């Protein structure tokens, strides 16, 4: 999971 | 009188075969004489044929020379290839790994660009967070440069984009100092956002320092102030997603003729950050000549007339022109035709309602997948069109009548060398130049504190490889100058009909009137 | 009757000169014409010479302008400058760090090139064990790459060269991906092995992704991979002692016309590992002429035909008979001639025999010498021959008749830019094209741990320094065209000789006629 | 009896009007005949006024031919961009580090050029202590390079530059290892100090090993060495101040044809240290014609003949000459005039008194800003001399009649791999080539210690990156000859002129005997 | 200030 | 010494  | 005028044309004529025919004695010699006659006839139709191929071939005589006479010195495009000021950058980053709620984030800043930039974000923050191991690529591709600058004012942007004072360290040409805002043009370009031209100013200034015979610039290019974050997360707007010159580092560097427009996209070369870059320019100059022996335009067909010609922007606007005919819409890579404006970009995204902010419904998924798929046509029209000799004909494209073009010599150096000489340059840029203190003001100040904190004195050895040079200058001084001129005129055609017509059969236009005579006789016979 | 004829002949012709002479009443009249007619006869006969000597000349007639016909894009073909494998020579490392007796090694592997190299090796390790000190060159040269492509079968190499799979991370042409294994065709090259030429696909595939305006692809080409020895040891088989290329980093490439044999040793361009590469192309053509203005061939003297046509090709065959001439062998840096192929490699060793295994007999030193001299005897050859005008012009090579030409402007960027784009390039290699999940399989699960370790998260800064990006594209879409033609036709010699003859003495062949049947008259005297 | 010899003419001529017109027995025929006779004499001098423009505007034809007939190779000449020494740097360090008073150390070394520079620094001392803060960019523009070249013996400072012995590693060039003290030629650059030309030669030697296709040599370029101060210090002679060559790392190299002077200041390219550099050569040849086609010279006129002619030392010494002529003196920048030698350079400093040591008085002060009055005169010159096209005209600079140029293909890769190629570089440099051992001498054990120390096997990765190999080698066996020629040639003259007098009136030199022997008998009547 |  |  990426995050910004 | 048939013959009596005959004869007496046979008395007084001055064709060489004609007298002998009619006044032979021998039917065997007016047999020879009439042979002879048609050959000599015969073989002059034969070369005419030839002589007048070549002539209606329009052949054209190219020569190839250097010239004394000089070209001014060419504009030097320079874009950095980070679009936006690392500072902003910083608090970009810093505001998601506080908050990674893009839309929490629109009202925790007074900065224009990062209002509108939360703004846009915020509209596929559900479907990224809901999507993102689904369609990567699709995420990938509407988070890159050319969205934010085809959906935010370029008005906007310019102010988070990299900026002259902060950019361009020192400059120098024909031995006295740039002044900055007077010599440098800010354009804009969608994927490197602003972008500098400088226009040479020659001596009129007192400040006699710097290169001589050329231009020289110091630029800071690198990245190294930025935050090196623990793991990878997503910043939209910076990286171009796969395209060739995505994520990189440097100086994109254009030398082209003065009044035109640079398309660093497409041209230009490239220079590393901690490199002094050499660009030795040989001028070339061609001329060319019409439509009868080639082609060539002096006006852009699709331009409003203000730049000086290149065919490099005829072509573009022609891809343009059929990209809109196909798709429906424009791409932000290439120029906007000045015909229409009301056309869109491809990339526009206000079509997305504000409910998009909130939940990862249907109906944002697929105006997201819309979206790819105008990208993914424009890119289709775009990789196609250029290989079809048919459309890029019927747009007229040709090259300049009179174009000067460059040809440069490309070597780098480690500029920054290690020890005492870049402790000199080191003071030259922080002790005398005081680079730092451009941004002491209350406006800028946490720049001041970050570049106080990166360039100090002991980190010098590190931090200075986040500076280039540009070294631009006249390699040889002669132009090489290629000039189209007509090859065969008409003179020389007129020359060498007479020339045949001598040697065959020896007929003057006096000659002619002689047989023009002797026809309006034969009318009055 | 012949001053009667000659007096009939007066009265009816069209020379000039002629019957002024024979009517002429004063003798010093007629001395006078006769006079006049040699200082004509004399004026024509030197102009005639002039025009004679420039016609059998044979010159010729050069164009050169830009035209809108385009050429296919070029083959690209890329040779990482490391020949090996990387995990390949870690396990040779550390097997030589566990047991430096090569012979022991023989059969500790079940690699075919593993078993292959301790076997080739195994043969000189005596050797270099009592003489290093004295004959360090020798061995520095026998343990060169080129005698392992000399003595190995090239498809036990390719199992250990470098693979596409693990070269090429991705490829972009004409807006789409590239499919790797349709798209380049591996080659061995005896000092690069594995080699890969890259054969443009136009679009038909729904992967719309990319530069669209050329090739661009990612390349794994540093060595930061390999283990770093506390002490120097001999691994033979990668450095090629005092070559101009040997011990380097980066990527060869070669950009040259399509169905065409490239030649990486001494053609083409470097890049280093770590930067992004452009190359701009500006495409060239040449049309040439025959034997009488000049030479061109469309085939090579020395080939089978299947090639198109290249002067580099022949001249290196050239060389390659010179030297098996005079040496008695061919040179593997050259091709083998298609003419005899059971001619020998000057590095071949396959007469050392097995006792040279145990033993640093006597006769081993002489065929290690006799080794040496074979290779010094082709050097010494490849040197001298090419200033030799002799030998060179006696193989008749002469430039393509219709050639394909680039110039390529050359510039660099640190790819992986520092910060967050770096990241981003990370995470498309490593998160999206999941470079590393390639090795996960059960022949290649060592590379695959390797891999794992190196490029993980935290390392990313250092670790994607090994990457190069290559960004090739055609920068004019116009072709400069160079065209030979003959300047001075045969129709243009007619035209002048016409003019010459009608200036000076004023004949036609009709005239010419008229003395012809005057000879007749005469011999019917 | 005019109307009676006017009969006898016509009754006996080739002219084909006159006789028509004589003859003539209708008053409209004599009009219309003399009509005709107008009309084809005015259009024979219409095509006769293009004919003898085209011919006395003295047209240039250009042929480009590529020729089999080779060049010898080219003088290359490499300049370190570090101007001194590395031992002499750091003993200049250190010696400041334990007394920054330059007077006291005076004595404190029996090193020639260290007595001599600290005799030149301490002249400035006092200034430099009482106004660094109010005039830094004088003191910055006064401890440049080029006022210790100008003011220090060049005999000295070839004592204490770069070394021939400690630069060029190992050299190769066809095949065999070059002889460093035959081969290469010293020669000083008032901004490089010591450089180093290179001339080609061929296999007579034994020394079997390197390049066969060209040049290639190893280069110690970088200033990893050098000791890394805590702080900023002083280090005049070796910072040129804001010029667009100053504080940079690697080689200069230019290929230059071979029995000419080399300007390594504006020509040349440049090498960063730890990179391999590969230098195509494209060998052209240019022919000219003399002063009614074109403009071209086989000598220099400021020469004294020397030199192989090239334009640029023309232009040069022109420079040299008007920056002579207003500020009366020299610039180091440019070649001192072969006329006169009593010239001072405008950098002298030999009128500064002994006083200024001791003291910073006014007179001192004064001094020191009329030197900096002089280097801006020579810079303002320098800067505007070349836009004047006057200037520039008068000095009657043309490119040569013959002229041998080379186009450069340019490329780097990472010399030195890391890992085990790496390795075998460094057991090539320092193992079987023993580079250190050179300095095992009395008078250079210092430097033999700091190589010892900074090149040791465990700091190879990082200390190897301060050489630099150069691959120097052509490209294209065959030149690219461009040749002017005589466009219009007087036999071509005639030839038209003939071709046009047939076509129109059909006259011939003969029938012009007609006219003259005409007017000869009106003169008898 | 600056030191030699 | 130089081992393999
Ligand atoms: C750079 O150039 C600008 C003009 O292009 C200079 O600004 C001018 O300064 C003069 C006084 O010297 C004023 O009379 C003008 O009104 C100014 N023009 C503008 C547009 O501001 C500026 O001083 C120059 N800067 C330097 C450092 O020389
Ligand atoms: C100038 O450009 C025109 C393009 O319109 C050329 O005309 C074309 O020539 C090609 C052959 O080269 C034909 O296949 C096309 O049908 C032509 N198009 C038209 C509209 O006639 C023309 O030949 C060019 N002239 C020169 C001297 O190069
Ligand atoms: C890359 O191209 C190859 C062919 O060059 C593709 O393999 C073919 O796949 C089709 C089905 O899609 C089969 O019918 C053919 O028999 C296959 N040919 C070969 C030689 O294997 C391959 O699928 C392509 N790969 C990608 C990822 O598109
Ligand atoms: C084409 O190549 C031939 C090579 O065989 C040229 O002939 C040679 O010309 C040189 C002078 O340039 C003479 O020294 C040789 O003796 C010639 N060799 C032979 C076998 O005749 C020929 O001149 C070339 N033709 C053109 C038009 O360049
Ligand atoms: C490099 O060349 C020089 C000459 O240019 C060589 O020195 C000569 O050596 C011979 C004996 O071999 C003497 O007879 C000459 O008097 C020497 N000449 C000079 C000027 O010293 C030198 O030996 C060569 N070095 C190498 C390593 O080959
Ligand atoms: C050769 O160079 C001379 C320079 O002296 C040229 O003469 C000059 O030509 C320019 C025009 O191009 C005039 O403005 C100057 O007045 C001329 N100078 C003199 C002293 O006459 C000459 O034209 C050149 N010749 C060729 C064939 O290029
Ligand atoms: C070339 O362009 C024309 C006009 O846009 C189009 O009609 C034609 O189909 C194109 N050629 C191909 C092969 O698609
Ligand atoms: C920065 O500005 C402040 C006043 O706002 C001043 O006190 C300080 O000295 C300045 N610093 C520099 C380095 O100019
Ligand atoms: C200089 O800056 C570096 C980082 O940029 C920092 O690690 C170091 O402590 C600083 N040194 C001083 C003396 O401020
Ligand atoms: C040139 O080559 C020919 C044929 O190989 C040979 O006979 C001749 O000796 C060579 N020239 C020289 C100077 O050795
Ligand atoms: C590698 O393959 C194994 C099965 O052989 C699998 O369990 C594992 O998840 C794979 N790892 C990756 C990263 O694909
Ligand atoms: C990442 O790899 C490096 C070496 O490649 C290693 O030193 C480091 O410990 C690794 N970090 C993690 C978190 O695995
Ligand atoms: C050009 O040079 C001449 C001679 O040096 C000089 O007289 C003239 O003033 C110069 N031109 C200008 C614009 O200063
Ligand atoms: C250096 O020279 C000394 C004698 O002056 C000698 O004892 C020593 O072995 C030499 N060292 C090397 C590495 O050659
Ligand atoms: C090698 O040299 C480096 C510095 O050049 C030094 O730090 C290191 O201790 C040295 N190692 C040995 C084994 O002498």
């Amino acid at each position: 999971f990426m995050r910004f | 009188a048939i013959r009596d005028v005959m004869t007496k044309f046979a008395e007084q004529t001055t064709m060489h075969g004609v007298p002998k025919v009619i006044n032979a004695k021998s039917s065997m010699g007016r047999l020879f004489w009439s042979l002879v006659c048609l050959a000599a006839g015969a073989m002059f139709c034969l070369q005419m044929s030839e002589v007048l191929q070549r002539y209606f071939s329009y052949p054209k005589k190219v020569t190839v020379e250097v010239v004394p006479t000089p070209v001014p010195f060419p504009s030097i495009s320079i874009c950095n290839m980070r679009n936006l000021d690392v500072h902003i950058l910083n608090t970009l980053n810093r505001m998601f790994i506080e908050d990674d709620r893009p839309f929490s984030n629109i009202n925790k800043s007074e900065h224009e660009f990062i209002r509108a930039y939360m703004k846009k974000v915020a509209k596929y923050a559900p479907l990224f967070w809901n999507y993102q191991d689904e369609y990567p690529e699709v995420f990938q591709e509407i988070f890159s440069r050319t969205t934010f600058s085809a959906n935010i004012d370029p008005e906007v942007i310019a102010l988070a984009a990299v900026q002259l004072e902060g950019f361009v360290v020192n400059c120098h040409y024909a031995g006295h100092r740039c002044n900055k805002t007077r010599d440098f043009y800010r354009f804009f370009d969608p994927y490197y956002f602003n972008c500098f031209t400088y226009k040479a100013h020659e001596p009129t200034d007192n400040l006699s320092e710097g290169i001589e015979n050329g231009w020289s610039s110091i630029l800071l290019s690198g990245s190294g102030m930025l935050d090196k974050n623990d793991e990878i997360r997503m910043l939209p707007g910076l990286h171009e997603w796969r395209s060739a010159v995505s994520a990189s580092e440097g100086v994109r560097v254009v030398i082209h003729p003065p009044s035109t427009t640079p398309y660093p996209f497409t041209e230009g070369y490239d220079v590393p950050p901690g490199f002094s870059a050499s660009f030795g320019i040989h001028p070339r100059r061609n001329i060319r000549i019409g439509p009868p022996h080639g082609n060539c335009s002096d006006k852009n067909p699709f331009g409003d007339g203000t730049e000086r010609y290149r065919l490099m922007a005829c072509q573009k606007m022609c891809m343009q022109h059929y990209i809109v005919e196909t798709c429906g819409c424009a791409d932000v890579g290439l120029p906007k035709l000045p015909l229409q404006a009301n056309i869109s970009w491809c990339r526009d995204d206000d079509n997305f309602p504000d409910e998009c902010m909130f939940t990862a419904s249907e109906e944002c998924l697929q105006l997201l997948m819309q979206l790819h798929n105008r990208i993914k046509c424009a890119r289709s029209i775009k990789s196609k069109i250029t290989k079809n000799t048919t459309a890029m004909e019927a747009c007229n494209c040709f090259p300049p009548c009179d174009e000067v073009s460059y040809d440069v010599s490309y070597s780098l150096s480690k500029w920054p060398s290690a020890g005492y000489e870049g402790d000199a340059a080191y003071f030259d840029v922080f002790g005398i130049e005081k680079f730092n203190e451009r941004f002491n003001k209350t406006g800028t100040q946490g720049k001041y504190e970050l570049f106080t904190k990166y360039f100090n004195v002991s980190n010098r050895e590190e931090s200075m490889k986040d500076f280039a040079r540009l070294n631009v200058y006249i390699a040889d001084s002669n132009v090489v100058k290629t000039q189209e001129s007509e090859d065969y005129t008409r003179n020389q055609l007129v020359s060498d009909i007479g020339g045949q017509l001598g040697l065959w059969v020896g007929i003057s236009l006096i000659t002619l009137a002689e047989v023009l005579e002797l026809i309006i006789d034969l009318f009055r016979l």
